[PDB]
């Protein structure tokens, strides 16, 4: 879960980036 | 002539810049770029591409803030906050949201706060953002819409041939799997990530990833609602991908007719969009294909007279960008 | 004790020999190997594998004609033509024909003519010929049968679960696709090949190869006759593949249920043959899995109530090499 | 008939002829 | 009986745990792990690995802030600020810095201000940080050293044979090039990077990059100050690397006498750190090699009597990690 | 107008044709192709290519035994025995022996013994065949030489700058290493090969392999006889290689001075054969370079005054082929 939150403010980071392909 | 700016100069953005540079007599005029990395980096990566190859154009710095592409001067700004871009100052008519982080109205809306009149998200929009796949429902666009989406690359592939499949043989329901070239969203080696699939070595494994580019067809094709869904598999090829569709039409048929049907679209209402290939090529042969979807006729199948199977090749980066330019042209022409 | 010989020390010929080595107490006793290659050029080729790592076992050649796995001398011969193989003079009951060169009776027969009682075609059989999948019908094999055919790895996986699905929902029609690691038949770079596709550079392409594994199901399961079909997709992976099955059925069902059937057959009729994965994994995770078919629970989709899509991973080399080591116990123990 | 196919008949285990199904 | 924390559960923090796991009687005890993610990724990626495969052990979450590895339970923290880590809370004794962003004295001292009594950078240090290499000088460590460095993967391979080379022939000057596997520092596809080269698709390219290992060796091999230099070549292999060293020696010699010397060493002092391989192997054949340096004796040439060229193999992830533990133990065994 | 025929339509064979094709005012008119395959494989592979892209030219067949490129027809023969080739009726003047099998008077001669007048082995001649490297010694070609060699790809790269270096600093003795792309000669997956190392999967290893480049240089640059040695390292890249050279010179120098020299030569005698790149580029960027050798100025180093390290890039298929076309022109210009 820690990561989910991190991502919410750093959507473009390595451990977040999510593309529809 | 509209003034364009590219926000987020990553894979899509650069492809776009080249796709655009390609068009003759374009309604667009790219005047600005914005990526976290600055001029020096923008110019390099634009010139040298491990995929697209070496840009056959005269790229090089202009002043200390802009770059010149065949004499065309493009300002290269650098702000992580869309809200603070000189759009109002540069007179930007449209923004190509290519960052992949500003997809909802709040996000992209900032570009309008910043002074630009329209955002065109190069990915699945969020919220009630109007989506469009050129050649299907790109006609649905009205100038009232400031922020719009162009869907995903996969969605831009299915829509055109699913439009043909449900149109003629009427689609009852279907599933889909796209064997896709990995993308920037995956790790090079096993390092943390939110999606435990994408956290594994991209160029080593076959990674499966929940898409949603299937259901998405509903947006551009009102009908298909709840009928489609699917998944994707990521494989060790940096570019070009393929769509695997298994529909269930009502009107029974056979391959020769299916592909026959496609060939007709190909010259009728989907010229420059749909393409059918009879020669036995492989992924890489479709690098830089201006077609959102190319069918592999020698692969079409039909089981039980009604269970239709089609195969489609698409250049995840290049083609989609070719579409994005078209969509912008559309925007630029129905400019109220 | 049922003296065994490996003809065609290829990926399988070598993989097989290793499964065997690790068997708790096999009835088979491999004594000879016949490869076009060399003897030491085979003892080394065994000890070191790029896909399986280092073969744990003292692999030092013994004399200029044999090897010596863990002390067990294993004569090594070299003759292209089968008919000249020392099977009679050596005393061979079972020959593992893993060359994919001789697939039919006419060809494979050259083994019996040389002195081989019963042979095993590690690949789909050609024309008329007994096919049996270890776990779906490794019983229909009568000792009257002199030449078997352990089918293809795509089939030996796309069957143990095609069974669970037709006899519990009743498969009507149906199609399939397999995203498979490339294999020896594909060129490293663009060379000539009788088929203009396996000709293309392996590791840098998604190559669509024609497969039989589909109609191949309509053999080890008479039932599915004329129903299953589909194609194959070669991709930049050295090992481990995945089948994307999509069949339409009668009995209404949902994705979740579909997964319980499998979990059941998992510890019953398909124990050690079929397994279900409730984890979010990738290809490399299933290397050296003894299950000729492992379902990925999280991917199962069910559109329209009946049309169901299931995903199964299979270590095409090692997994298959296990079923083959078994269709040999099914012979050795059930030996007249 | 093309040249490569005839060659293949006699030399099936070649690089330019090998054809594994799956 | 020594509490250990792993800051940065990335490719190195993880091999360390697994290196340590397989340890016969460790003086250490991995108390916790810290990164950005928690147990979800911590656990998942410790059980799986697109390089080291499945970890044989019961790796399962143990609450929502800890994990269970074969019974023993390891806390799992998640703050990016080392000052905020409960190092005093859990009473950690030594920290494995593998975040790659706290290599500087100021930054590494944060674990010391948060509780930990000693830190170890899994990389070269910046500032007043003692650098140690096992087999070369880790026998100069002093218990009063709060923070130290284990150098890099490359220097660790290089330092060993340079020690033998210099001590037995006297190096005048020389150069080295390490053909190294890509790393998490590079990009999957052309993405931004401070380094315009590492910014290029790591699996499609041979990427030149600088290395400070050649000057680093003088840190642990004083007599080498200013005699070496070199660069690195990043090639599309996930792990394992090779350094290509060329040195002008003082004492004229020959390929065979050199290897002879390398052998005497792998037996007397560098026994266990250096290993002269004789088999005609390849990169993969070196996975998990517990040696810092394995010299391919077959490759060893000697041009014109004093220009020596040596080629040494090493596992950047695994071989290094073992050294880390080893040094970690050297720290343990000097405590107080 | 010398008629040409290409023996062995492999990588070099097709790359050769494409090179020639784009030449303005050529003295060569190629009208014949031989390879185990027929018009099928040929027409297709000259059009599609996983490395050079889709050959931009009308590539369709003519007769079931010939093809046409932008008009001009070219017979497509298909006999594995050169002695039996229609070279005498097609008035064949020069043959481009690139099957990599007929590399000694013993072999290539057969081409003359079939009607052709000259042979150019696209590889080192076996034994004592006149070897030429354009820009270095091809001007030393003499018409009464029936069979000649164009050296290997590595030698053509290496020769040009080794020439400059010797000329301006004097090579005393050096060492080389070329990290090379994998070639057809390697196995896709661990299969049999005369060489154990080349037997291991190309797209997954760092493969140590012997080269005769350091030696072959002495042929075209006589003062280098007995002064150079070195190995090769095949890596997971499909094209474009790099040679890492380290020499001991007589004139003390510094990096800047070496780069200066290469540039002087680049603009004069080695105009079009040698280049110096002053940008942070990677492998892919060098694809399709007409230069035999291009220096990575930034990488150049000089240790201890006279130990120079230079790193050059080259496209082994396209680069080489351009030189083979060149040698052929030379031949055609001194015809008698
Ligand atoms: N790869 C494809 O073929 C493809 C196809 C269709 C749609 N898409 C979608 O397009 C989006 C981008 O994909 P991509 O492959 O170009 O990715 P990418 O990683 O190459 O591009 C992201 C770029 O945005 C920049 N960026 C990040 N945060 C920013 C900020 N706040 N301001 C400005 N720039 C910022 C990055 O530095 C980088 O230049 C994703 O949402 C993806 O789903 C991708
Ligand atoms: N590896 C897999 O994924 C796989 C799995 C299941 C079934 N198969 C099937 O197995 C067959 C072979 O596959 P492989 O991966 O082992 O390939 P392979 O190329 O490594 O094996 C062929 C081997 O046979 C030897 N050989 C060739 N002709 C011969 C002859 N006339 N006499 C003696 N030896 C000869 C070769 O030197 C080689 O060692 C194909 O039919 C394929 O469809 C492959
Ligand atoms: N890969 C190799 O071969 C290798 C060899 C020797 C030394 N090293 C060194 O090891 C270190 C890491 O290299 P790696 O290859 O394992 O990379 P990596 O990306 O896999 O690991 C870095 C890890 O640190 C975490 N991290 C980053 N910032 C953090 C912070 N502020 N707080 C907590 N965790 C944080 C990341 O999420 C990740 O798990 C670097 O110092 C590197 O130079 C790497
Ligand atoms: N690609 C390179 O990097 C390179 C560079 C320089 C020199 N070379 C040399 O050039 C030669 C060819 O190399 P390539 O890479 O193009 O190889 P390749 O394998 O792609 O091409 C050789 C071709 O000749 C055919 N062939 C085999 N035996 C034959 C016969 N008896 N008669 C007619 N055709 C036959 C093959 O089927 C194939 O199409 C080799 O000697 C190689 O060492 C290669």
């Amino acid at each position: 879960d820690p990561l989910e939150e991190y991502c919410k403010d750093n959507p473009e980071t390595n451990e977040c980036r999510t593309y529809d392909n | 002539k509209l003034k364009v700016a590219i926000n987020g100069f990553g894979r899509i953005g650069r492809n776009f810049l080249r796709c655009w540079h390609g068009r003759k007599d374009s309604p667009l005029d790219i005047i600005a770029i914005n990526d976290t990395g600055g001029v020096k980096q923008a110019s390099h990566l634009l010139k040298y591409d491990s995929t697209l190859g070496i840009f056959d154009a005269d790229v090089k710095p202009s002043g200390e803030t802009a770059i010149s592409v065949d004499g065309k001067i493009i300002q290269v700004v650098s702000n992580r906050n869309p809200s603070l871009l000189p759009w109002k100052e540069l007179g930007i008519d449209i923004v190509i949201e290519g960052t992949g982080v500003f997809v909802d109205r709040e996000g992209a809306g900032k570009h309008i706060e910043a002074g630009a009149k329209k955002v065109i998200i190069t990915a699945p929009g969020k919220g009630d953002i109007p989506t469009y796949v050129v050649g299907v429902n790109a006609d649905a666009y009205s100038h009232d819409e400031p922020i719009i989406s162009n869907a995903s690359c996969t969605t831009n592939c299915l829509a055109p041939f699913v439009k043909v499949l449900d149109q003629k043989f009427g689609i009852i329901k279907g599933t889909m799997t796209t064997t896709h070239s990995y993308t920037g969203d995956q790790r090079l080696l096993d390092a943390s990530h939110r999606d435990l699939r994408r956290a594994r070595a991209a160029a080593l494994n076959i990674v499966p990833t929940s898409t949603g580019a299937a259901k998405a067809v509903a947006l551009v094709l009102p009908n298909l609602k709840g009928k489609l869904n699917g998944i994707a598999l990521r494989v060790p090829t940096p570019n070009v991908s393929v769509v695997d569709l298994v529909v269930q039409v009502s009107k029974k048929t056979f391959a020769e007719e299916v592909n026959a049907a496609f060939r007709d679209s190909a010259e009728k209402e989907l010229k420059g969009i749909l393409d059918v290939c009879d020669e036995p090529l492989v992924s890489v042969d479709f690098r830089c294909s201006d077609f959102s979807t190319t069918i592999d006729s020698s692969l079409t199948m039909v089981m039980g007279d009604d269970m239709v199977k089609v195969i489609a090749w698409y250049d995840n980066e290049w083609g989609y960008s070719q579409r994005v330019v078209d969509l912008a042209d559309i925007v630029a022409n129905n400019w109220k």
